[PDB]
DNA sequence: TTAAGCAATTCGTAATCATGGTCATAG
DNA sequence: CTATGACCATGATTACGAATTGC
């Protein structure tokens, strides 16, 4: 998306139209039709502004319902109080939550564990890796089925996943340097890819903990 | 119920080839009076009026006035199952959908056909009568050839009829070309005029009209301003058949 | 209608309707990122779906047909194939394309403005000379045609007081002008084409005579 | 003409005549004389020095398909 | 300023349906002696040599050594649009780069009259050899399109052998080996194999079929050959002058 | 200087192949 | 005038590339 901007310092913008656009997926993005969904709802114009007075009346009423109807859907959908806390866990300010996307907030908060245990961050930039192997699909028995089949699932799993092995970058073990030090037993592991990785009797990673503070 | 006998199935055959391929389905109206039929193309641009006379069909019956809705294709399939010289009846009832042919032949054989009607919605739309001021009657392989051979070159034609004669030009990205013609039976090429023309008409659409040329030996043409170009032929005490064409802007 | 270059990739309808501009508004147009709305009229071009397209209000107001064909077999057909198989066979499918079968032989529809007004038999469809409603053979028969088609005038004056003052409860007034051509109300153009319904069916009882006179 | 304009498109926007678009003018024009509302005396001056045009005896938006 | 007439002008209908597989273009050469072409072929096989003398016309005018150039198919499907015992006349303006064709009617009632536009050329031009060909065959045109295309269902190529008492036309193919033998016969079905010293040569016989295009195009094929050289095929052009294909032999 | 990820079902659009139909030429 | 062959196109089916949604 491009869009202009106006430099107002001080004052802050909420446009509800790129809000919508954000976080909403709908089918046409006029008021209208998004007033209909969430409430239940040029050249007259000109020739209602060069007649009379109550005219010019209705025109301004009209603007005035126009005008209203933003703050109702504001304060409905409870925008502001979603940004307000959102600015609140993520620790990023109140502009960046309408120009940026997610990528500011995970910096900050892995500097905000950083600075509690003396590390520094590299730069590393590669232009470009390949692609890895993402997720199984079981194959189904298609059709009709009229004798009931129960749902079991798993809740939060990859950040679990990455919480319960103790998986980060400040204990990712090169393939050196487990040599030539042989204990492997309760003091690393080893993944399915070929990874080992520390326990966590000698290291707590980084993104376990910004992991739990968001899932609380 | 209707029945019709007519001795020469040679002149439903010619009538059955002029149209198989301009329209797909149709509407009869069976009358008292003949057989009579008007429709517009499938490219909603031309018109085609079609007159069997009542007193040419050689044993008549008709009780009450009918509409039958015909695909043209499959009874343009049928017709051809039947020889020149056979002699063609037509059955139908007049609580039914379904249509008998039965092909007579002139020696020990004879042939018979049910076909399913279908039930369609068209609105029939007509022509008003005004009296066209170019009137050019000329032999019918002629114009076949003539639009044939300006088809090569471009797509447009332009008619111009002038007071001897009437002269037709073509142009297109391999040059131009016109061809005259002018006053001198049939051979001959007739010329009217009061007021002299100068019209243009695509070719596709002539060389879809000049397809039932065996159905006489002349052809009728009727030019006036600005109105659709009529083509004009003669079925011999059986009626007419016409085609009517929109000039360009 | 997304980045430029990959719809220069290859062609589209909406990128098509988009790109090309109006008479009346070359100021007003899609921009990148927003949604396009569009129907498909009838043509002969078969070879491309990417000339048949249209702006709704310029097919509104200027009126050209609908391709019932491309709406009967691209859009409907194949999701029905996908949920109506699989708890029967395959003649299921000849059940729903025979129920098409009984169905599909009902349909409505330069030299198109030189009609003779050519009128019709309204019980057997035979066109001929007068203007009486009623075909000489199907003459007996006239109190039941009569009776038929006076509920079908009777229903659509029942559709048009229904409509036409719901603009009047969502405006606000009683006592003033309806203004609102909203194009994502179902109300306008709904309540556009029942005026012309009303206005043909009212003329062709005008066939039979007057139930008794006006002047007394 | 140019100022025979304005005042029909006056005459058509004044509430206390009636809420006229689905009429003709000439129509809204003998309707208020009949009630006697106060119809003037020069609208109807210029819908009877003219012919049937359509920009004359027509309401401002007889267009424009509400 | 170019004006000429042909009243039997069925021949240029039947010159230009021989014309125009072959190749796509023509160098017309209008001289005095009348109208002439010689042009290369497209595969650097061929090459056509027409002539036509001012004797072989009607009527003439010509004030101009013209040197034009004809894409020649367009030109064909130009000249499909009229009959054969249509008259045909050409007209051109030695400032105007254009044909005028005017097709008279023998009954004169349809008159036509068309217009091809021209193009620029720079054809390449080579001079024949003239030399003592060994076999020179007179032999009806119909009969030797009849016998190449009965040979052209055997294979591709043709080999031939050319001797005193009979002419050998043989070919292998995918079905095997063939060959059909002729002799002289003892004013168009007369044959006449005039032979000094026996040979034996390769041609092609999809550029025979190429060349028995213009099997109605005289009264007799003349078909002269010697020893690694271009065979000349001979159509007289009765009463006109003639047309003479080359082609440069195979190896 | 600036940007979470991948798996896809699915249908449309384009290209290729097959099949017939029409026209022209030859006997 | 009729029959056969060739060409041409037209239609249908299959395979690939692209908006949106499921995770
Ligand atoms: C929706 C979504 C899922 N996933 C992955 C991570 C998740 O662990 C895995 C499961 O998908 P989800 O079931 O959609 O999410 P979840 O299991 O983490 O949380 P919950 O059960 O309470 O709804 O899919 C992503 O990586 N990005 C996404 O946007
Ligand atoms: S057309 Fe629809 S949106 Fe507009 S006033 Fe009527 S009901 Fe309301
Ligand atoms: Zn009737």
């Amino acid at each position: 998306r491009d869009t202009k901007v106006v430099s107002m310092v001080g004052r802050v913008q909420m446009d509800m139209l790129q809000v919508l656009l954000r976080e909403y997926k709908l089918r046409s993005y006029t008021l209208n039709a998004v007033s209909f969904h969430f409430l239940g709802e040029h050249s007259i114009i000109t020739d209602l502004q060069n007649g009379n007075d109550q005219t010019r009346r209705r025109l301004a009423v009209y603007c005035l319902k126009d005008a209203y109807l933003p703050l109702r859907l504001l304060e409905r959908l409870m925008v502001l109080v979603n940004a307000v806390e959102m600015a609140r866990v993520t620790g990023v300010p109140l502009s960046y939550l309408l120009s940026r996307g997610q990528q500011v907030k995970v910096v900050s908060q892995l500097l905000r564990q950083a600075m509690h245990e003396g590390l520094l961050m590299p730069v590393v930039k590669s232009e470009g890796g390949e692609d890895y192997t993402g997720a199984t699909v079981i194959e189904p028995l298609k059709g009709y089925y009229d004798v009931p089949i129960a749902t079991l699932d798993f809740s939060s799993l990859y950040p679990s996943i990455m919480m319960a092995h103790n998986l980060c970058y400040t204990t990712l073990l090169r393939p050196g340097t487990a040599q030539k030090l042989g204990l492997t037993e309760d003091q690393f592991i080893r993944t399915p890819t070929g990874d080992e990785f520390v326990k966590t009797s000698v290291r707590k990673g980084l993104l376990p903990q910004i992991l739990e503070n968001l899932l609380s | 119920m209707f029945e019709a006998r007519l001795v020469q199935g040679s002149i439903l055959k010619k009538v059955l080839e002029a149209l198989k391929d301009l329209i797909n389905e149709a509407c009869w109206d069976i009358s008292s009076s003949g057989v009579n039929l008007q429709s517009m193309d499938s490219s909603h641009v031309s018109l085609v009026q079609l007159t069997l006379r009542s007193e040419g069909f050689d044993t008549y019956r008709c009780d009450r006035n009918l509409a039958m809705g015909v695909n043209l294709t499959s009874m343009s399939k049928i017709l051809k199952c039947a020889g020149n010289e056979d002699i063609i009846t037509l059955r139908a009832e007049d609580n039914a959908d379904t249509l008998a042919l039965v092909f007579e032949a002139p020696n020990e054989k004879v042939s018979d056909y049910e076909m399913k009607l279908m039930d369609l919605d068209v609105e029939q739309l007509g022509i008003p009568e005004q009296e066209y001021s170019c009137v050019v009657k000329m032999p019918s392989g002629e114009f076949a050839r003539i639009c044939r051979d300006l088809s090569h070159i471009g797509d447009a034609v332009v008619i111009s009829c002038a007071k001897d004669g009437v002269k037709f030009s073509a142009s297109g990205e391999l040059g131009n070309g016109n061809i005259k013609l002018s006053q001198t039976e049939e051979e001959a090429v007739t010329i009217e005029m009061n007021e002299p023309v100068q019209l243009t008409f695509a070719l596709r659409y002539l060389n879809f009209f000049t397809k039932a040329t065996p159905l006489s030996s002349t052809v009728t043409l009727s030019m006036s301003a600005d109105v659709p170009l009529v083509v004009e032929y003669k079925i011999a005490d059986m009626g007419h058949l016409k085609y009517y064409l929109a000039p360009k802007i | 209608l997304t980045r430029a270059a990959s719809d220069y990739a290859g062609k589209q309808a909406h990128v098509e309707l988009a790109e090309r501009m109006r008479k009346r508004d070359p100021g007003s147009a899609p921009s990148l990122g927003d949604r396009v709305p569009y129907v498909i009229i009838s043509a002969a071009k078969g070879v491309a779906a990417y000339m048949k397209s249209e702006d709704p209000l310029f097919v509104l107001e200027h009126s050209l047909p609908i391709d019932t064909q491309y709406y009967l077999e691209q859009q409907l057909a194949k999701p029905l194939l996908r949920i109506f198989e699989p708890i029967l066979g395959e003649g299921r499918a000849e059940a729903v394309l025979l129920r098409g079968d009984h169905t599909r032989c009902k349909t409505v529809l330069g030299l198109l403005a030189f009609a003779k007004r050519r009128n019709c038999c309204i019980g057997c469809r035979t066109v001929l000379s007068h203007q009486g409603a009623v075909c000489e053979f199907c003459q007996p028969r006239e109190s039941e045609l009569y009776q038929k088609e006076v509920s079908h005038l009777n229903a659509l004056e029942e559709r048009f007081s229904r409509l036409w003052t719901q603009c009047q409860r969502c405006q606000g007034s009683l006592h003033e002008d309806v203004i609102c051509t909203s194009r994502d109300c179902p109300i306008f153009y709904m309540r556009k084409k029942v005026r012309k319904d009303l206005e043909d069916q009212e003329q062709l009882l005008r066939r039979f005579g007057p139930p008794g006179p006006e002047a007394w | 003409e140019e100022a025979e304009l304005e005042l029909l498109r006056q005459f058509d926007l004044a509430w206390q005549y009636g809420p006229c678009t689905g009429i003709t003018r000439l129509q809204r024009w003998c309707r208020a004389k009949q009630m006697g509302l106060e119809p003037p005396p020069e609208v109807w001056q210029v819908l009877k020095t003219h012919p049937g045009d359509p920009r004359f005896q027509c309401s401002l938006w007889h267009l424009y398909p509400l």
